[PDB]
RNA sequence: CUGCUGAUAAGGUCUUCAAAA
RNA sequence: GGCGAAGGCGAAAACUUAGGCCAUUACUGACGCUUAGGCUUGAAAGUGUGGGGAGCAAAUAGGAUUAGAUACCCUAGUAGUCCACACCGUAAACGAUAGAUACUAGCUGUCGGGGCGAUCCCCUCGGUAGUGAAGUUAACACAUUAAGUAUCUCGCCUGG
RNA sequence: AUUGGGCGUAAAGCAAGCGCAGGCGGAUUGAAAAGUCUGGUGUUAAAGGCAGCUGCUUAACAGUUGUAUGCAUUGGAAAC
């Protein structure tokens, strides 16, 4: 049940010897709600093949996510060009604080409770490219033990 | 032990340490070493003690007029480190004194927070147990 | 403090270790 | 053993190339250096990863596997790998690597097809072939057996690639990179040691050490899937090998003269 | 192998849409 | 290619004089970095007084071209360009990148000191260049002489 | 833009230097304790804010209990 829906359609077009070439480009988010969730941007003539492509692309670039009691577990900053997206972790009633393509990326994932703030650019690509570098940064509390020799998240 | 090149360190002993740290981490670098002060001395224990150095080693002088702190970085078999960033806060000029009751946490408990109250420098988690704070050195994740 | 001399110098060692079938 | 380190040594497979061309990145597989002007290698590590190497390939090779030796360097090496085969029905790429010839395996799985298509239809016959129709068949027919003769047999992705220089073979290293298939090298000193799962430290210039390490490649291949071997555990009066013509061997890196200042000035 | 060679009234279409087969 | 902090410095010599690089078993023992205000210098054009004036040439006159030519071309031509003494204090005064300090792959030249002693070449310490990974950037590109990892101080910016 | 921005090409490094005051500043020892941390005490009017409860048909509203911040003094800590 790899849900999908769409965050932007733009109409971008070239120029050649005489008119315009005109194709539409859609930014899909695949995502499972379970842990994996994908993102991919394709262009075409018509919006129906497009939106394949686009769904082919995420399907194929599906990136793993861990998920502590339903949020994130440490506040994270996702750099991307000039976009910044800083996010934060939230106690459980909250709910998704996120909107716009931070909104659609972590619904997709699968968070429950998330605090977003978009620091930077308003372009829903590198916004995606942002919220995808923080999640994808984190740290699990058993790596961090692994690493430093300590027991299991212990004190 | 014997060495070839001079040895410099800037002024700032916190941020000497950090910059020393971070370019190491980020080019791979294994054993580096910096001029000794015993605060220096002292930060580099509490990262031995909580396990994001392999080994600190102080040397001094055949005349007992200067020392050097050498220290190795704890690498995995993979060769990725255990330290992910370092920031310092009490820089000079702007020094930071926060209270017990505003002792920060840092990456939710994951990294570490230097913080030099009245015993030497200590980590957050001893300070909260002791609950009683003071100036804030670095953070270390 | 800490010095054991571990020496773990086998750098880009091998990732995969044995072919296997489902 | 596998091989004799006084044969590695005189094989050449220590020697790498000219100071001047080196990745510092592949510190590792070099000793501290010295007044030799051609990167001498360390011959235990060479030893250990080529046992490892083998251990891997023979592995795959009892367990089915599909393993593909390209080689798109020297016509020694053409010859070699063109040599290899025969001995061992491993698929082989001599020519050109085409672009996607891994991840956009569908496309040249169709032209295998039709290639392997026309090769029947050409060998069932007709006499409507008559001159220039024939002719034109038998022309499609050498150009795809020039460009395909080797990948022909597989059906399916190959489960693990040969390399004989991943400095030449940028591309194909970089498919089975991001495939995510074992890729194997004779990496020599001027190659990006990440982009190499099994790295052999070795020699890529000198025509003997090139054809030992393929051939000991080779006889892991022959013996897991059951002939008698070549060079592997075998003694001196066996192992030994000629030097191709066309004092000592010179493993030396020249004509930096073709090498201008990128066209400029106003 | 260097002569000369200046200007062109205003406002404007044209992408409806992927929900999907 | 060299020197200076910048502007700038190229026929020969003398006198006076400024800074810099390398090695120091020597001495003082933190005396250092930055610097609001202040002071010093600061291409060319321009000003005032007195000299000088070969060549060139703003302004000016004429001949051409042109629909017109107060411009491009040509022939003449004053101030100016030159020196001394006083001002002016602006430049795409640009590396369009303030100074200081520590750290971070490599490869190719070149200039100076020092180590060896034909040149050439090797090593060390510095200056000046090209190529180039990590890293940074919106991209171009920068990349141990950073636009990288950080600190200190000053100046500056807040839509046209 | 202290938390929380920048100055090669988009607005922004003074033309450069000598630099007083200011800001920052190598290593070790001792003292004091001006900054820093912490304990006791006094006070920071009531109303207002937040939490709990009662009464108005429930609410708005009214009432009631708890609830900080800073300053001063005194007693300790000595890492910066
Ligand atoms: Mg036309
Ligand atoms: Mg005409
Ligand atoms: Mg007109
Ligand atoms: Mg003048
Ligand atoms: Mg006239
Ligand atoms: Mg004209
Ligand atoms: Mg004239
Ligand atoms: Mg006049
Ligand atoms: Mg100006
Ligand atoms: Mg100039
Ligand atoms: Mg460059
Ligand atoms: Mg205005
Ligand atoms: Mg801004
Ligand atoms: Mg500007
Ligand atoms: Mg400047
Ligand atoms: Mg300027
Ligand atoms: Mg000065
Ligand atoms: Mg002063
Ligand atoms: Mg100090
Ligand atoms: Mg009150
Ligand atoms: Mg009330």
């Amino acid at each position: 049940e790899f849900e999908e829906r769409i965050v932007k359609l733009k109409r971008i077009s070239k120029t050649t010897k005489g008119g315009r070439n005109m194709r539409f480009s859609v930014l899909v988010v695949v995502g499972n709600r379970k842990g994996k969730i994908g993102y991919g941007i394709a262009k075409a003539l018509e919006v129906p093949n497009a939106i394949k492509k686009a769904i082919k692309a995420a399907h194929n670039s599906l990136h793993t996510i861990e998920i502590h009691k339903g949020s994130i577990y440490h506040e994270v900053i996702g750099r991307s060009g000039a976009s910044r997206v800083l996010l934060k972790p939230a106690p459980q009633g909250t709910g998704i604080i996120a909107g716009g393509a931070i909104r659609a990326i972590i619904e997709l994932a699968g968070y429950s409770d998330i605090y977003t703030k978009n620091l930077g650019r308003n372009t829903p690509i590198n916004m995606i490219h942002a919220t995808m570098d923080g999640i994808l940064k984190q740290l699990s509390p058993r790596r961090v033990a692994i690493l430093r020799n300590k027991n299991l998240n212990e004190l | 032990i014997t060495t070839t090149k001079p040895i410099k360190a800037h002024f700032d002993p916190v941020a000497d340490l950090l910059t020393k740290i971070n370019n190491a981490r980020k080019a791979k670098l294994m054993t580096v070493t910096t001029i000794a002060s015993k605060l220096k001395i002292a930060i580099l224990e509490i990262l031995v003690k909580e396990g994001y150095l392999a080994n600190f080693q102080v040397l001094e002088n055949k005349s007992k007029t200067k020392r050097i702190v050498t220290f190795n970085l704890k690498y995995t078999q993979r060769r990725i480190p255990s330290i992910n960033g370092v920031k310092q806060i009490s820089k000079p000029g702007l020094r930071i004194y926060r209270p017990f009751e505003k002792l920060p946490l840092v990456l939710n408990g994951l990294g570490i927070a230097i913080i030099s109250t009245s015993d030497g420098v200590m980590t957050d988690k001893v300070a909260r147990l002791k609950k009683i704070g003071g100036e804030i050195l670095a953070y270390v994740w | 403090m800490g010095n054991f001399d571990s020496v773990q110098a086998n750098p880009y060692r091998p990732r995969f270790k044995r072919f296997n079938a489902e | 053993e596998l091989v004799s380190l006084a044969k590695l040594g005189e094989m050449r497979t220590h020697v790498g190339m000219v100071k001047r061309y080196w990745n510092p990145k592949m510190g590792f597989f070099i000793e501290p250096e010295r007044k030799h002007n051609n990167d001498h290698f360390v011959l235990e590590l060479q030893r250990q990863s080529l046992q490892t190497a083998y251990n891997y390939v023979k592995e795959v090779a009892q367990n089915n596997g599909q393993i593909l030796f390209v080689g798109t360097k020297n016509d020694y090496v053409k010859k070699l790998v063109n040599n290899i085969a025969k001995r061992v029905d491993v698929a082989f790429i001599t020519q050109r690597w085409l672009g996607g010839t891994l991840t956009n395996f569908k496309t040249l799985s169709i032209s295998i097809n039709k290639l392997n298509k026309l090769v029947e239809k050409q060998a069932e016959n007709a006499a409507d072939l008559t001159k220039k129709e024939n002719l034109m068949l038998s022309r499609e027919i050498e150009r795809l057996e020039k460009f395909f003769g080797g990948v022909k047999s597989l059906k399916r992705l190959p489960n693990l690639l040969i390399v004989d220089d991943p400095v030449y073979e940028k591309n194909a290293v970089a498919e089975a990179n991001i495939l995510r298939i074992p890729v194997v090298a004779l990496c020599n000193t001027n190659t990006n040691p990440e982009l190499v799962d099994f790295i052999i430290p070795a020699n890529n210039h000198q025509p003997q050490s090139t054809c030992l390490l393929m051939n000991l490649l080779a006889d892991a291949v022959a013996e897991a899937k059951a002939m008698p071997t070549m060079f592997a555990y075998k003694p001196d009066e066996e192992i030994q090998i000629e030097i191709p013509q066309k004092k000592q061997i010179t493993s030396q890196r020249l004509n930096i003269t073709r090498n201008p200042e990128v066209l400029t000035r106003e």
